[PDB]
């Protein structure tokens, strides 16, 4: 992706990654290899992309894909990845050398909010109780055994992998967390021509009809945002709290018992208000990209797109009354559309319902 | 008219899918011999041994069947000398890249098959 | 070309679209069970709360 | 510790005493593999090790701390990154940090020979000169400079000037000392760490990799705090 | 033997006439909440007998 | 042939119109809950034919 | 000894008259959250000696 | 040349006066889902026009 | 020296007077959100400079 910003184009960028993907070394483990289907790209869970217009990730689920074929794929890549041996590693590690964190750690990390643990007596799930004040310590030892690499995790990950496989189970794909089906009609151009001139002729085109962005108004992921809140009032949460596990645990419960939950991880007023607000209107970000470790994509062609509240208005339609986390998602979703079309110079605007549903009848607006 | 042809753009792009996994299982079919069984992931029962050297692992669902991948055993190394073997191997240049570390085999033989066009460099 | 037809003819069928559906079944999750048994005694189930909203 | 599991995988041959034994499931053995590994991350350390990081003695500005190398695409010159030691990092990030960012935030509405404006995306960083560069009015001029082996220039009287600018806003907070002493770091007055993280700055600091020692007294490409005495160096030189 | 007809029509009443919330605590809910059908045959038989 | 507004459209504007919630149950969500226009062109013609 | 009765069902009567709500917050949930039996037979011994 | 301003302050200000609901429809909604400055140039030139 | 006492029972005192929710939008968060008291010691130097 970073490569085809810069003087090279689909067909040779495209060619070049698929070599790239055939000389793969493969899931090895004992003296067995598995090489998986290639197909496994338009998946969940990897980059879901068009071959024609990379750029674009999590399109993949829109393509006219058999449902039965879309759906063992998504076991398969589901399969593909585990945390069982990271977990039985630590569990292992623990067992047999102990605590190792340090008793000033122990007494700083006590309950100060005056709340009772026990909550409402609402349910306390997993990731609550690992994350509150009075199950803290077994929690930091963990972190200090995820800090531990070696290579035992990965082939017992691979021998997982390959039993699993072979045996018939398969992993059980997480649900989307957005879908829409969005249909284009035709409109004007937005953009100005692109300063990018080696740049390949798609991404020009996608500058002319839509736009460039801009630091400004470039949009901000909901961890870094609860990270900045975090890090701006120290004293008012605890300190091994990051935006990760918080926006998790809050996308675990419903809304409603929210507040309760930032009760619970002894969370102050200032952080505990601004962060119930991030949730509020940017959940939709993180439960895009729940399933996927974005840790190495640096997406720098899809950055350069204008996607931002500037241009939503002129190319997507969307009537109903929907929340704020749950209407910027259903943005991204005809964004995606939008910019499929636009790689070509055809100018479209989405919207959420037929022009035709029968042939007597037409719908507008 | 323009959903029409988003739709054919999207009928191309499986298109395209398809394609591309076909290519890349033709071209995985040459450095690994072809394909001896075709083992099902549910319906099939093996016990982990007998599985040839490479197997092809699908998945059936509604009546149908999805291409999972490959499998290569590596106990069951005998089929990979059908393609790649120190026998073929003749010119004397090569013997010394094949002592130094085996891993040149596959391009040793593939060189001597440009040596065997007669051109020598 | 049957799929196609049936599909918009969903759109038709009912007042309500795929965004809708999603904003209300985001309401409705996981809240009856998340809530304490004397709380549960005096809100609605998962199953009732869908047959209203639907 | 060993980490043991269960592979129904490997094959007769392969079971040997050392690794892989053959179990009471004729098909099934099991693998184990011996650790016994650092926790040399700087979290594991902070949590298991606080003591390093807190307690300060003045012995600490002379010890030698390991330096990392790491070559770059090309055929330019090999990087060397020195790490600050625990306490002298503690310091910095109680007083150095704050700077840095606010440094790093820029946000609109501002002007753009402002401190935060000064100071990606390609087209959108250079924009003014984008724009300068296709345009009939021939007054405004681009000039681009590159400022190299200046670590010569940092060594000596501009390293004590980054010191005294350091030093400066010690007036502002009452509890402190003549000359550097062990401190305890929740306990240490802002004084007190204004000026270790002065001495940190202005002193000479060693480093060592491959059985060579070295001692530097410019900007000692000490992380978290190049970016800033930099770019001052270049707007005064500006 | 009796006509077997869904009490959710009913019960899509009660809950429109009186508020009947999710997220809110009610007295109409714990009489819906505790519907139960199972005994009917019983009841029939008492009714018949009174 | 006809031209028709969107029934989601009309039904968002109705809604807004009234007080109408997810959370809690009323008279606007069943008048809104079964809203079809399947069998508008038979209804059309009884229309003509009345 | 003395007898094993919930509070479950003292709890929904109180959460059903005062309208208690799980977004909002009220003065019920300050009654509610502090309701511990821990020292029960403490209270009870101190009761007796009164 | 115009200061860029984010819309979130003065759209605060509207949710608090009126009565906005994640869950709920109303009329403040309506005006606040379509607030739209990608034609803020063309209209200030109409402005000046005038 | 300051003591430290957590301002938690003040806002839980100062959400059920006003019945904050997470769902809406009152006065009460705007107060509520930008509670910093990271400012504090020059402020209190200033009170005992007047």
């Amino acid at each position: 992706m970073t490569l085809m910003i810069r003087y090279c184009s689909v067909q040779a960028c495209m060619t070049q990654f698929c070599n790239d993907m055939k000389l793969l070394n493969g899931i090895r483990a004992g003296n067995y290899t598995f090489i998986p289907t290639p197909k496994i790209i338009c998946a969940y869970g990897t980059p879901e992309i068009c071959l024609r217009a990379p750029e674009i990730r999590s399109f993949g689920r829109y393509l006219p894909i058999d449902e039965d074929e879309y759906s063992v794929l998504n076991d398969l890549v589901a399969s593909l990845s585990t945390n069982k041996p990271k977990m039985d590693f630590v569990a292992q590690m623990f067992e047999q050398n102990g605590n190792q964190v340090h008793g000033i750690w122990l007494d700083h990390f006590k309950r100060k909010n005056d709340v009772n643990p026990d909550g409402g007596g609402i349910h306390i799930s997993e990731g609550l109780k690992r994350l509150m004040p009075e199950y803290c310590e077994r929690h930091l030892n963990e972190l200090v055994y995820k800090t531990l690499d070696d290579k035992v995790i990965r082939d017992y990950t691979s021998d997982i992998i390959i039993t699993n496989i072979c045996k018939g189970k398969l992993s059980k794909a997480p649900k989307l967390a957005f879908f829409a089906n969005f249909y284009l009609s035709l409109t004007g151009f937005n953009g100005v021509d692109s300063p990018y001139l080696t740049a390949d002729e798609g991404v020009k085109n996608v500058h002319r009809v839509i736009g460039l962005s801009y630091r400004n108004t470039l949009s901000t992921s909901p961890t870094a945002n609860v990270d900045r809140i975090l890090r701006n009032n120290p004293g008012s949460a605890p300190a091994y709290l990051t935006g990760n596990d918080i926006l998790g645990v809050l996308s675990d419960y419903p809304y409603q018992n929210w507040r309760t939950v930032v009760e619970l991880l002894d969370i102050t007023e200032p952080s505990a208000t601004a962060i119930i607000e991030v949730a509020t209107n940017q959940m939709h970000a993180y439960l895009a990209d729940k399933d996927l470790n974005t840790a190495n994509l640096f997406d720098n062609t899809s950055r350069t797109y204008d996607i931002s509240d500037r241009t939503y208005p002129k190319f997507v339609n969307i009537t109903s009354n929907l929340s704020n986390s749950n209407r910027r998602g259903f943005q991204l979703e005809a964004m995606k559309h939008i910019i499929y079309m636009a790689r070509r110079g055809i100018a479209t605007l989405a919207n959420t319902h037929p022009s035709k549903i029968g042939n007597t009848v037409y719908y507008d607006y | 008219d323009v959903q029409e042809q988003f739709e054919g753009y999207l009928r191309e792009e499986v298109d395209l899918l398809n394609k591309f996994e076909d290519s890349h299982f033709k071209q995985l079919e040459i450095f690994y011999t072809k394909s001896q069984t075709d083992h099902v992931i549910n319906k099939d029962k093996l016990q982990f041994n007998a599985l040839p050297f490479h197997t092809t692992l699908y998945k059936e669902i509604n009546g149908k069947r999805v291409r999972l991948g490959t499998l290569l055993n590596w106990t069951k190394a005998e089929r990979l000398d059908t393609i790649r073997h120190e026998s073929m191997i003749k010119d004397e240049r090569l013997r010394r890249l094949i002592d130094f570390d085996y891993g040149w085999i596959d391009y040793a033989v593939v060189l001597q098959r440009y040596l065997d066009e007669g051109n020598t460099i | 070309e049957k799929q196609k037809l049936d599909k918009l003819k969903l759109f038709e069928t009912s007042p309500f679209d795929p965004l809708t559906i999603k904003n209300n079944q985001d309401v409705v999750d996981k809240l009856y069970a998340t809530q304490s048994s004397s709380i549960q005694e005096v809100v609605p189930t998962k199953t009732f709360a869908t047959e209203l909203q639907f | 510790g060993r980490f043991r599991y269960r592979s129904e995988l490997y094959r007769e041959r392969d079971v040997n005493s050392s690794t892989v034994f053959k179990t009471a499931t004729p098909g099934q053995y099991r693998v184990v593999k011996k650790i016994s590994a650092k926790l040399k991350s700087k979290n594991a350390n902070i949590v298991t090790h606080p003591m390093n990081f807190i307690n300060f003695k003045v012995d600490d500005l002379d010890i030698v701390v390991n330096a990392g190398s790491r070559l770059v695409r090309g055929t330019r010159a090999k990087r060397i990154i020195t790490p600050n030691y625990g306490t002298i990092y503690a310091a910095s990030l109680m007083t150095v940090l704050p700077a840095v960012r606010l440094l790093s935030s820029r946000a609109s509405n501002m002007g753009a020979l402002s401190t935060q404006g000064r100071i990606a995306l390609p087209h959108d960083v250079m924009a003014p000169q984008l724009a300068v560069t296709s345009s009939d009015d021939v007054s405004k001029i681009c000039v681009a400079k590159d400022f190299g082996q200046f670590d010569t220039s940092q060594w000596g009287q501009i390293s004590k000037a980054h010191a005294d600018g350091v030093r400066s806003m010690k007036a502002h907070y009452s509890m402190g000392h003549d000359t550097l002493v062990d401190l305890d770091l929740n306990d240490a007055s802002f004084a007190d760490l204004l000026e270790v993280t002065a001495m940190s700055y202005e002193r000479p600091l060693k480093y060592k990799m491959n059985g060579l020692v070295c001692e530097s007294a410019g900007v000692k490409s000490g992380e978290l705090t190049t970016q800033t005495r930099n770019t001052t160096t270049n707007i005064s030189h500006s | 033997p009796v006509d077997a007809r869904t009490l959710q029509s009913a019960t899509a009443a009660l809950a429109a006439d009186t508020g009947q919330a999710v997220n809110r605590a009610q007295h109409v809910s714990m009489l819906t909440n505790r519907l139960t059908t199972a005994n009917a045959p019983t009841v029939r038989a008492i009714t018949v007998l009174t």
